[PDB]
């Protein structure tokens, strides 16, 4: 059945995500105070006063940077600049190819003594069995330089797949909480279990320290399953009791 | 500003740590001495004897 | 968003002061309120500030502009560099700029362009944000201010515009901020933008070598006295771990020597020769730390203080009281600087067969079976003590383990993870551990001193029950060390029976989750064994008062004897184990520490 | 004598002072410098009214929106809630709205649920109406008072009232 | 100030250096602790045997 599967070319219309919050590198303070750098022999002169960043993204299949460009209103840093926006692009699903790549940077939006500052991140679309929909939550880093978490782009975070180990037992446990995995209790004992995942969550906050972010989505009509256009037996992976 | 952030910053990491580091350090190796080098000969003489 | 046309919109070219003008009208048209919308008009302006466009009705314009950017955002501070150009391009500049210092003097003097970053005052994202909760009062608004001449400054009016309430932020330190800083004319733009704002809105390995068997409980067992039917050994030393398997109950122990000894129930069921003679040995070679059958099978696994584990598969005969006899080490486990902590075997009904084994480092070590190869390992902590008891959920799914820190620790194996700890005050060296129908509670066999029960539901952290020998009902600490020092045997199914030796009284003690009250003990006493096991209440615990008439036990040596010779007939030291089986009637099993047993039926 | 359990869940906007009356209630503590809860935590408290012990399981929960969807795991069998808003804070108010309504949709329907207007020690920065947000618990059957963790004002009073309409 | 800026902002970094140092021995210190119930193991066990 696969939830009465249907394929990608089945699939018609645009998209909307949504989009939360980050945990720093600390190099300045939080919202802007001008850069901290002992280096300020020459970099004082620059004028380098309190500021705020924001940042922009398109998307390319590398080779073509396709997307429109999109940039970012405001929100304060008290905050860590917690968004939560719901965000889409009208992008009909068809209309997207199984291999392409988002491209974001940091820029600036609030007329700094500064000129706006870089941050560059890269990351691709598809699973492992080329559906968008395994991306559709998800975590990255990156520095002024580039970077990504989920699919590093060279900076900090920048490496993928190995680091979730414990965290990679959560992701297969995040599958069966998500199929709602039937071999096992989910009971209120269970339920408190999940009061002690919470718990886990922190252990993975201290590693967080380097530059890492929070990223979401989900559908509007849902029961429904989807696939791609083309074909391949990666169902083969199945089990039961 | 550069003292003011210098100030907090280093009183604060110094001062707890100088705290914590001598009271974790001196309980710790205390207990060995005290009880690693005490204990287990007072319970050997009792284990070996009884 | 798709009003960005403002920015390429300076891409085409036309020097008709009639666009300006037009333009101009657009300016009126276009004051707006996206923090990025002011910055396609800020880039048209840069087009405008390498060459001005309208002369003098453009200067006033930019004159008209310059007042509210005396109001400004950081948003707004962009701008200021780009106003530079306005005066970098000379009008004799210094009169205007005279003029214009005059009309915006936040701080009296500056020089050129990035000499512009000097004569500061306070912009504010503060009272602004209160100014956007206020973009539901206007009017007053307008009337408040001429009064703010005189309340800053003069005294040509006061105001009673109180009629409109709305205290709260004059009342608060919010009040301040217009001495300081907030004024008129910035607020009147802002009002008109805010009415636009207002117009917006599995058996791999146990099939290679190994046997097969599947398990037999009993019958519910309240009913049976039990009456000692038989006595034997294993040798002089202490029993190393007893077994007994699934199949013609064939009875498995050892000597701590680590020379192993079995028997057949079948057999002495029959032959009734079986107390006197062994039917199965095997040479270890070292003293046996721990012993588990292998769950459905007829092979026994064994582990030595060197480290060292094994596993027998059994060769025998199949012929009626008559099995051929030969032990056989099929597989082999590594030795190692770590020694060995005890372990039980774990097939999975709809699931795989593993063995979990504590290393000499505390850690659980969990081996595929299949594999005879490691699968998980969890690491317990110095700070636990060692362990004292391990148990598991049904399913195996949480493991249950009592330290020797008197705390009980739990770990999610579908987590691979130490879950957390509980640890109740007393704090003492817990006996052993088990599972009752009504499986959300548990059983802490010693916690305190003369409690015989401190029965916790594993979802509360908290002993539903507390079961206590005492004579008075809260918790006198009356124990002798035997009273916390004891067998117990329970059942999750079976109608419900429960099991207890009170190592004090060196006896079996039963009790009925079916009958707390008329719980008849199944092992007898010499003085006067009755007992009026009614349960109180103080708030807290169901306390059970076991009013046994005339027990004759305290925390000291009141009786000139009171050892060996005092025990329902069989004597012996205390029931190291004890356990059920019942291959044709149920029937008990009493193991002493003595090396020694007595059957009972 | 007896003693009735019942599972009581804290939800509301991040820093509303969900752990500060919690804590005042459980420990008889306040800190101006309280930590941001990370998930949940958990507490117990007892009181007594009409000879019954009333003791309290308590699930303090991190108002963080990102923890939004951990919420119905601490909330399910829940018997009481309290929906807790910052009165110097007009929107943690309709952010209290959104989590009562989620209550009612989603939580079971005996659930006595609170509504505390915590922080009235900052009155005079008042932006919630005490009788706005009294008409929208009676509309609603919610308890309701304005609280202090701070000065520790209807903070015994509010776990009383629920303890008293719990079924006992 | 830029005299004593350098000499209050460098030695920072070496007094620093010496707390990073701490962690290290305290990583040893805590495996030379850990053989502490290691001992405590071996003792309690042998003393259950008495
Ligand atoms: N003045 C005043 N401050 C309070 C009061 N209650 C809490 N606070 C303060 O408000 C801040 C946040 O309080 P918390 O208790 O941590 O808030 P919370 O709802 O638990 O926040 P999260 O855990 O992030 O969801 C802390 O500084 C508290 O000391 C109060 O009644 N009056
Ligand atoms: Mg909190």
């Amino acid at each position: 059945e696969k939830f009465h599967y249907i394929y990608s070319c089945d699939l018609d219309i645009n998209v909307q995500l949504k989009i939360g919050s980050l945990e720093g590198k600390r190099e300045q303070k939080s919202y802007k105070a001008v850069l901290e750098d002992p280096m300020l022999k020459f970099s004082g002169l620059y004028q380098e006063t309190c500021s705020d960043l924001y940042v922009t993204c398109q998307v390319f299949a590398e080779g073509k940077p396709l997307a429109l460009p999109v940039r970012t209103s405001y929100k304060a840093f008290s905050t860590r600049w917690n968004w939560n926006e719901w965000l889409k692009l009208p992008v009909k699903y068809p209309d997207l190819p199984r291999n392409a790549q988002v491209a974001l940077t940091i820029w600036d939006v609030y007329g700094p003594g500064k000129a706006v500052p870089v941050g560059g991140t890269t990351v691709s679309l598809f699973g492992k069995y080329g559906m968008f929909r395994q991306g559709m939550h998800d975590l990255k880093v990156w520095p002024n330089v580039e970077a990504d978490g989920s699919e590093p782009t060279k900076t900090p975070g920048r490496t993928s797949s190995t680091l979730s180990e414990d965290q990679m037992s959560r992701l297969a446990k995040l599958t069966k909480a998500h199929r709602q995995g039937h071999m096992v209790k989910v009971d209120w004992l269970d339920r408190l279990t999940f009061r002690e995942i919470e718990m886990i969550n922190e252990s993975e906050k201290r590693s967080s320290n380097f530059m890492y972010l929070m990223v979401e989505f989900r559908c509007v009509k849902c029961d429904d399953k989807e696939y791609g256009i083309v074909y391949y037996e990666k169902d083969g992976d199945e089990s039961s009791p | 500003l550069e003292r003011q952030k210098k100030a907090l910053g280093r009183e604060v990491a110094l001062l707890h740590k100088q705290q914590i580091a001598l009271q974790d350090k001196g309980s710790a190796f205390s207990a060995e001495h005290l009880k690693l080098q005490l204990q287990k000969e007072s319970l050997n003489e009792l284990r070996k004897e009884c | 968003q798709s009003s960005s046309i403002l920015k390429p919109l300076l891409q085409q070219g036309l020097s008709d002061a009639e666009e300006f003008v037009i333009v101009k009208a657009l300016y009126a048209l276009t004051c707006m309120c996206q923090l990025g919308l002011l910055q396609k008009p800020h880039v048209y302006e840069f087009a405008s500030d390498i060459a001005p466009f309208l002369c003098h009705p453009n200067l006033w314009i930019r004159y008209g502009a310059v007042g509210f950017i005396t109001v400004v955002a950081r948003q707004i501070s962009t701008a200021d560099v780009y106003c530079k150009l306005m005066p970098y391009l000379d009008p004799i500049i210094q009169i205007e700029r005279k003029l214009v210092l005059l009309s915006v003097l936040k701080e009296p003097v500056s020089r050129s362009i990035f000499d512009y970053a000097l004569r500061s005052k306070d912009i504010t994202s503060l009272f602004r944000h209160l100014h956007m909760r206020q973009k539901k009062r206007n009017g007053s608004l307008p009337d408040c201010p001429p009064p703010e001449d005189p309340a800053i400054a003069q005294l040509l009016k006061k105001l009673l515009s109180q009629g409109m309430t709305e205290e709260e932020e004059d009342k608060l330190l919010a009040l301040k901020d217009f001495m300081m800083k907030s004024n008129k004319a910035k607020a009147n733009i802002v009002d008109q933008s805010h009415l636009h704002d207002s117009s917006q809105k599995r058996i791999a390995k146990q099939m290679m070598e190994n046997a097969e068997w599947e398990s037999k409980p009993p019958p519910p067992g309240w009913r049976p006295k039990g009456l000692l039917v038989a006595h034997l050994h294993e040798h002089k030393s202490a029993v190393n771990r007893i077994r007994v398997s699934d199949e013609h109950s064939l009875f498995a122990t050892c000597s701590n020597d680590g020379t192993v000894k079995i028997w057949n129930s079948q057999k002495m069921e029959g032959k009734t020769t079986t107390t006197r003679s062994i039917l199965t040995y095997s040479r270890i070679g070292g003293r046996v730390k721990t012993l588990t059958f292998c769950q459905g099978s007829h092979y026994l696994a064994i582990a030595s203080d060197n480290g060292a584990v094994q596993l027998l598969g059994i060769e025998a005969s199949k012929l009626p009281k008559s099995p051929k006899i030969h032990p056989l080490q099929s597989r082999i486990l590594d030795q190692k600087e770590d020694g060995c902590v005890v372990d039980m075997h774990h097939f999975n009904s709809g699931a795989q067969s593993v063995l979990a084994y504590a290393t000499v480092n505390g850690s659980l070590v969990g081996w595929d079976l299949r594999s005879s190869s490691n699968a998980w390992t969890l690491k317990h902590d110095l700070k636990s003590g060692l362990i004292t008891s391990f148990a598991v959920d049904i399913h195996q799914c949480w493991l249950c383990i009592g330290t020797s820190s008197g705390t009980m620790a739990c770990w999610d194996m579908r987590f691979q993870l130490p879950i957390s700890s509980h640890c109740h005050p007393s704090r003492a060296r817990i006996r052993r551990l088990s599972m009752h129908p009504l499986y959300q509670s548990w059983v802490i066999a010693a916690v305190q001193g003369n409690n015989e029960v401190s029965m916790w539901d594993m979802e509360t952290g908290d002993r539903r029950f507390t079961l206590w020998a005492s004579s008075a009902p809260p918790l006198s600490e009356l124990q002798p060390s035997p009273h916390s020092v004891h067998g117990i045997y329970c059942s999750p199914a079976d109608g419900n029976p429960i099991l207890l030796t009170a190592g004090s009284d060196m006896k079996i003690r039963f009790w009925d989750l079916a009958y707390p009250e008329r719980s008849y003990v199944v092992a007898g006493s010499t003085s006067s064994p009755s007992v009026s096991y009614y349960r109180k209440i103080i708030e807290g615990t169901e306390v059970v008062q076991e009013i046994q008439n005339k027990q004759k036990v305290g925390p000291s040596d009141d009786t000139p004897r009171r050892g060996p010779e005092s025990l329902p007939v069989g004597h012996h030291d205390i029931i190291t184990d004890v356990a059920t089986f019942q291959t044709t009637q149920g029937f008990i099993v009493t193991a002493s520490r003595d090396g020694i047993v007595k059957v009972w039926k | 004598n007896k003693i009735s359990q019942f599972k009581l869940v804290l939800l509301g906007e991040s820093a509303v002072g969900k752990s500060s009356l919690v804590l005042r209630f459980v420990k008889g503590q306040f800190h101006e410098f309280q930590e941001s809860t990370i998930g949940a935590a958990f507490l117990t408290q007892t009181v007594s009214l009409d000879d019954t012990t009333v003791k309290f399981e308590i699930w303090d929960t991190a108002g963080l929106e990102r923890y939004h969807s951990l919420a119905p795991m601490y909330y399910r069998g829940a018997q009481a809630a309290i929906v807790v808003y910052d009165i110097t804070n007009e929107e943690s108010f309709a952010r209290a709205k959104n989590w009562v309504k989620e209550l009612q949709r989603q939580a079971s329907p005996n659930i006595v649920i609170a509504l505390s207007g915590n922080k009235a020690d900052l009155a005079n920065k008042r932006a919630v109406d005490f009788q706005e947000a009294q008409s929208y618990a009676d509309d609603n059957s919610l308890l309701f008072m304005e609280t202090s963790a701070k000065t520790s004002m209807n903070v015994n009073e509010i776990f009383m009232a629920i303890a008293k309409k719990l079924p006992k | 100030v830029e005299k004593n800026r350098k000499i209050v902002a460098e030695n920072l970094e070496k007094v620093q250096a010496e707390a990073e140092r701490l962690d290290q021995e305290e990583a040893q210190y805590q495996r030379e602790y850990s053989e502490f119930k290691r001992q405590q193991l071996e003792l309690d066990d042998e003393l259950k045997s008495v």
